[PDB]
């Protein structure tokens, strides 16, 4: 004689998962650099028009 | 837009005292000459802000002009006794210098300035820490901070590392640790006042305030092109000097223009003046700011 028994806990109903994301709070910390105009890189054309990706 | 990297106000001396050997072709420091102690901080790609902040002086400089004081010993022999102060605070520093360099200065803790010495024939390896044995070897230090010095006298003892959440970084001993420290090395900035120890720093918001003052103006001899020429053989206005000397409106409104009766063209050298600091809400005037590559302890747990 071999038994095979199946214990049951409960009755549960997950929640099957679909699109998830990472997130949360964020304080951005600011750098400011005065530079005089005509120093090096500060312009009037080149401060204005500028890329964030760069 | 000035082309006058070259061009050191004051008096122009980069050799410091403890390796004074290529004192011959760094004396002055002008548009000659092959300092090894100036020619990698205006090379693309090492240090870029002496490369945007290079109107002002340097930490050499400094210490030639009686503002940046001098550690016991000022140049701690690596080849001498058994235990030296000058290597608690080089070990935690990770750097990269080329190579054919004996010496090799940085900033100490105690405010003063401490470097090291290596007899010959040692040469520097990838990232200082050791000088091994052996173009030719050159006769003077490898800037390892990438600071700036500048003539101020603004007291500021009462101050001390400004960070949170940071076990022990460099070589201060701040606050104790009791679950998991970091060793990753992270760039932090710092900013050492006078007669202080070793601030660093958290936030920082430069500016420029230029002012008119002898040591912010360039300029070059003529003659029948950049050269050498000093600009203490300036006149002022209807007192007395030596040579001639002419300038724009800047240079003319402080000293005498003769026009083309002159033998240089004085300039007024952009950003050079006055740099302020903003630490904890108060504005304040450094000496030689900068930043470093030291061990940083930050308590994640």
């Amino acid at each position: 004689t071999k038994f095979l028994k199946i214990k049951t806990v409960s009755s549960e109903l997950s929640c099957r998962e679909g699109q998830s994301y990472w997130t949360g709070s964020f304080s951005p910390k600011c750098l400011s650099s005065r530079r005089c105009h005509l120093v090096g890189e500060c312009h009037v054309n080149r401060c204005l028009s500028w890329r964030d990706n760069e | 837009e000035d082309p006058h990297l070259r061009n050191r106000p004051g008096k122009g001396h980069n050799y410091i005292d403890g390796m004074t050997q290529e004192d011959a072709t760094c004396k002055p420091v002008t548009y000659a000459g092959a300092c090894s102690s100036f020619d990698v901080l205006l090379e693309k790609g090492k240090f870029p802000l002496f490369q945007s902040y290079a109107h002002h002086r340097t930490l050499l400089e400094a210490v030639h002009d009686t503002i940046i004081a001098k550690a016991d010993p000022p140049s701690c022999d690596l080849q001498s006794a058994h235990g030296n102060p000058c290597m608690k605070e080089k070990l935690v520093m990770k750097t990269h210098c080329p190579n054919d360099y004996q010496s090799a200065h940085y900033l100490n803790n105690d405010g003063k300035m401490a470097s090291v010495k290596c007899p010959p024939k040692y040469e520097l390896t990838e990232d200082c820490n050791f000088c091994r044995q052996m173009a030719s070897l050159k006769k003077g230090s490898y800037p390892l901070q990438d600071l700036f010095c500048q003539s101020s006298e603004d007291d500021g003892s009462k101050l001390k590392t400004k960070m949170k959440g940071v076990c022990e970084v460099g070589v201060q001993a701040l606050k104790k640790c009791d679950g998991q420290l970091s060793t990753a090395h992270e760039v932090v900035p710092f900013a050492v006042f006078k007669n202080s120890k070793k601030v660093y720093l958290d936030k920082l918001d430069l500016k420029t305030e230029e002012n008119l003052l002898p040591d912010s103006f360039v300029c070059f001899e003529h003659k029948g092109e950049l050269k050498s020429f000093d600009i203490s053989q300036c006149p002022k206005i209807g007192g007395h000097g030596s040579k001639k000397c002419t300038g724009d409106a800047a240079f003319c409104s402080a000293y005498e223009c003769t026009a083309q009766y002159a033998n240089a063209y004085c300039s007024h050298a952009n950003g050079s003046g006055i740099v302020q600091i903003q630490v904890s809400g108060v504005w304040k005037k450094p000496l030689c700011v900068g930043y470093e590559r030291v061990v940083v302890k930050r308590e994640l747990s």
